């Protein structure tokens, strides 16, 4: 789900990043409603990673190599007695099919050796179950026929993103995830939207992190007009304050010239004292 | 705060169920305001706890 | 049903004017709509809701009242009362949306 | 005014540059090394 | 890579409207904002899910190992 | 004091717009407590229709397995409920997904190639490039086969892009869909986006005729802040129209001449249905099911 | 069950057999993916 | 110095999300 980001500095494109997305926007509040995250953690919407919010996997090769010259180990099956229930995963010709679920404890491949006149499984010992997507087949060339000894193997884990996962911005600001909790008990806006994510207003005042608020204003003035506005950090002044531009244009669409929408809490169900701050972030 | 939500900020911390107090029976104050409605203060929802 | 309503001894009084009771499967949902319902009940000495822990799934209604009633009967009223609130704010939007 | 697109990044992906390569600023990234190994055998004297 | 559906904030189908983004702003020379107005697109939430989109997976299927070439 | 009838002499609710999809209906003089629980029950404990479990056959696509089943899950069906009851999840899989509960749909697709003159779109040059959500073909099976015949299960969005194919690839997959409430997953919550505001009570205080008046009508969206002449009142139109920005709050004139408020029990209600039912019916079955709650507890023996 | 790296031409492969395509010279062999049945989650 | 350039043509699209126009 990697997407663009909407405050994109003038070189961003330049290069073609748009090729390879690294991250995404999110909904942002700071907001200590949660009580959950301090002073560096962070929240996410139970609704939000329920439908794809930072989904993300990852892909483990393994390199089998058979035979430790006449040859003894060959790949499949021989003759003799064997018990079954394992033909689940592996194929007659000695490979495993191509999307089966194999956690630890599976057989990834079989070889019949001559010498003992037994096929031996090599097990899968690792840390998180995988999916199999590709199995490669590789033999030597020469003048005379070889039988294949070394197969490449490729895996795929669906990386579910849970809690305690490094999140951060393009900032600086790391933290992690403390309890993701669910829409219902999350502060909805005016309009009806639940920021997904709720970063602690206390860190600022340590974290010095002011990029995080006006590039939120950037963020959320974006987003309602379409216009990308670029970052390009060393273009303003004292005299034209980027949270003077980015706030006429929230006064124009709608939005109050601080950028502050206010909400209401979701557990109570009453409106919070002053309004609130949200927008949107890399 | 008012009657309605004094006595939630209460029970919501003690939990005598759970058990953080003595007398096994948590008691009420008198509020600081009487008229023309009942109200109460952050110093008092402190002393009673 | 026996686990989902479970009148747990250990904050309750003797006559009972005080008790707090245990209700499994809620929240808030339940816990601010009939706290506020029986809060108005003038025989109410002290009520109010606290969970647990938001990863469990429980939630504790305490009940307090003066005498010459018990904590269960201003439950039951607290139930019936709301029940005639769902009756009501239902029955009107039912004849509303016919006088469009 | 720093308009980001669509339909041509998307024309992109549709049909590559069979013409010469585009975004003719990433080659700074491997410019030294492709022109260290480069050197050793283009330019006189071998 | 592939377009959302039932955009995380808000929980609108996005998916439909990704073929008609482009058709708007192919066809019909139409800007970016007024796009997503007449597409259906009101609250900011959901706007960002088409405004934003790469669609990278049409890049993914140029390499197709079942086919020469 | 308080009692049933005072709140039925009192509690009315009004209507600004009827669509079928959506709808903003205002309830007057209720309470907080009551106007978050309909809006919680309307989001996290209704029942709707998604699919839970899917089957596939082959995927030679780039889109892997995983994201294939998660997105034909986030996909909605226009399904009307009540028609199908709850599985029992404890019971095996062959006895868990009967005809009175379970709804089968299939999706058969395999690209291929279609010569034509050559920058070309993918629907010149293949056929079945791209798979759409019209392609699940809903099937019925067991003892009821007719009691969706006038009622075909169909995506409330045909045009969900899905996946795009090229040739060579092949996709079959046969897919279940079942019941939730909102709170199990993201997939069966029936409603886009439900909450209330309250109504800002714009009080004057002040006589601010004159051209100030000018620069209020501004300020405050066009149909909210009326005249009847250039003096001799300076009124609000409509207070529902009007937004809580506090931009009339920046303004060294406009500063302490006028008061953005709140009132206690004036409250809307914006609901937008994902298809499988209306924006009405949806607010009846949550109030349903919040009178239901109450059944559940009131006739219940205490333990203990 | 067998797929060309190069020549992309699916064709099997027996026993006693040289690593080699019958079309194009090359040694490596993918393999293509059987039809079978995968149970998943919409999650 | 050039100070910043600002849109041009700009709209509002805001609450009172029950009728737009
Ligand atoms: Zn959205
Ligand atoms: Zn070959």
């Amino acid at each position: 789900t990697g997407q663009t980001p909407i405050v994109k500095a003038n070189l961003y494109d330049d290069y073609g990043m748009d090729n390879f997305p690294n991250g995404f926007n999110a909904v942002v509040a700071v907001i200590s409603y949660t009580g959950y995250d301090m002073d560096d953690a962070m929240i996410i919407n139970k609704s939000a990673d329920e439908r794809g919010f930072g989904y993300g996997t990852m892909y483990k090769t393994e390199k089998v190599d058979l035979a430790l010259d006449p040859i003894t180990q060959h790949f499949g099956f021989g003759n003799d007695e064997w018990p079954k229930e394992w033909l689940e995963k592996l194929d007659e010709d000695g490979l495993p099919y191509i999307g089966t679920y194999v956690e630890e404890g599976d057989p990834i491949c079989a070889y019949f050796d001559d010498t003992l006149n037994k096929t031996k499984i090599k097990t899968y010992h690792s840390s998180e179950p995988a999916y199999i997507e590709e199995v490669n087949l590789i033999g030597d060339e020469s003048n005379k026929f070889q039988e294949l000894q070394t197969v490449s193997i490729k895996y795929r884990i669906r990386r579910t993103p849970q809690i305690g996962d490094k999140f951060s911005s393009r900032h600086g600001q790391k933290g992690v995830c403390s309890r993701k909790w669910p829409t219902i008990d999350m502060p909805f806006s005016e309009t009806g939207i639940q920021p997904d994510i709720i970063i602690n207003p206390h860190a600022f005042p340590s974290r010095m992190t002011i990029g995080m608020f006006v590039e939120s204003l950037a963020g959320k003035a974006g987003a309602l007009h379409g216009i990308a506005q670029d970052s390009t950090p060393w273009i303003f002044n004292e005299d034209d304050t980027p949270a003077d531009y980015f706030g006429e244009q929230l006064a124009k669409a709608g939005y109050n010239y601080h950028g502050n929408e206010p909400m209401y809490s979701g557990a109570t169900g009453e409106e919070l004292r002053a309004d609130i701050y949200v927008g949107v972030v890399y | 705060f008012t009657r309605e939500q004094y006595q939630q900020y209460i029970y919501g911390c003690i939990r005598p169920e759970d058990g953080h107090t003595t007398r096994s029976k948590i008691v009420t104050l008198p509020p600081t305001i009487f008229k023309p409605y009942p109200l109460w203060t952050g110093k008092q929802i402190i002393t009673t706890v | 049903d026996r686990e989902k309503i479970k009148l747990l001894t250990q904050a309750t009084s003797e006559d009972g004017t005080s008790a707090s009771f245990q209700i499994v499967e809620e929240d808030h949902t339940l816990g601010n709509a009939l706290r506020y319902v029986i809060m108005k009940n003038p025989d109410v000495e002290f009520c109010g809701y606290s969970i647990p822990h938001p990863s469990e799934n429980l939630l504790n209604i305490r009940i307090q009242t003066y005498g010459e009633t018990t904590a269960v009967d201003a439950l039951q009223k607290g139930l019936k009362d709301l029940m005639d609130l769902c009756d009501v704010v239902e029955s009107k939007f039912t004849e509303k949306i016919k006088s469009m | 005014t720093a308009d980001f697109r669509t339909l041509e990044r998307e024309s992109r992906f549709i049909n590559p540059p069979k013409d010469k390569s585009a975004f003719p600023l990433l080659q700074e990234a491997v410019q030294p090394h492709i022109g260290s190994f480069n050197a050793l055998t283009e330019g006189p004297d071998g | 890579m592939i377009v959302p559906v039932r955009c995380f904030s808000c929980g609108k189908v996005v998916g439909d409207k990704w073929e008609s983004y482009l058709n708007l702003l192919q066809e019909d020379e139409l800007d970016e904002g007024t796009a997503l107005s007449r597409l259906g697109l009101k609250r900011y939430c959901c706007r960002r899910m088409i405004l934003t989109h790469v669609d990278l997976i049409e890049k993914f299927l140029r390499y197709n190992p079942l086919e020469k070439r | 004091e308080w009692n049933v009838e005072k709140f039925k002499k009192d509690f009315e609710v009004n209507i600004s717009s009827l669509d079928a999809r959506e709808a903003n209906f205002d309830l007057i003089n209720i309470d907080t407590s009551i106007a978050n629980a309909f809006r919680r029950i309307m989001i996290s404990e209704v029942p709707s229709v998604a699919a839970e479990y899917v089957y596939f056959f082959n995927n030679t696509s780039v889109i892997q397995d995983e994201v294939l089943a998660h997105r034909i899950g986030l996909v909605p069906l226009k399904v009307d409920p009540d028609m199908l009851t709850w599985v029992d999840s404890n019971l095996p899989d062959d006895e868990k997904f009967t005809d009175e509960n379970t709804i089968v749909l299939s999706l058969n697709v395999k690209c291929t190639r279609n010569p034509d003159a050559p920058s070309t779109d993918p629907k010149e040059l293949y056929n079945n490039a791209h798979v759409y959500a019209r392609d699940l073909k809903f099937e019925p099976q067991g003892r009821q086969s007719t009691t969706f015949a006038d009622c075909p299960v169909v995506p409330a969005d045909p045009d969900i892009l899905l996946a795009k194919l090229r040739p060579g690839q092949e996709i079959s997959l046969k897919a279940h869909c079942i019941l939730g409430i909102g709170g199990d997953h993201a997939k069966f919550s029936p409603v886009s986006t439900a909450s209330y505001r309250l109504l800002p009570q714009i009080n004057i205080l002040q006589p601010i005729k004159g051209e100030s008046a000018r620069r209020f009508q501004k300020c405050f969206p066009p149909g909210v802040i009326g005249i009847d002449e250039g003096s001799d009142e300076a009124y609000v139109k409509d207070a529902r129209k009007d937004t809580v920005s506090r931009e009339v709050l920046r303004y060294e004139e406009f500063a302490d001449k006028v008061k953005l408020g709140r009132v206690r029990n004036h409250f809307i209600f914006n609901v937008e249905s994902a298809g499988a039912m209306t924006p009405e019916e949806i607010f009846f079955k949550s109030v349903r099911i919040l009178k239901n709650k109450a059944e559940y507890l009131k006739n219940c023996p205490i333990t203990q | 069950k067998y797929i060309c790296a190069e020549c992309s031409s699916k064709l099997s492969l027996s026993r006693t057999d040289a690593v080699r395509c019958k079309d194009c010279g090359h040694r490596i062999l993918l393999k293509a993916r059987t039809k079978r049945l995968v149970q998943f989650e919409a999650r | 110095r050039k100070d910043v350039p600002k849109v041009e043509g700009l709209k509002l699209e805001h609450f009172a999300t029950g009728y737009d126009a």
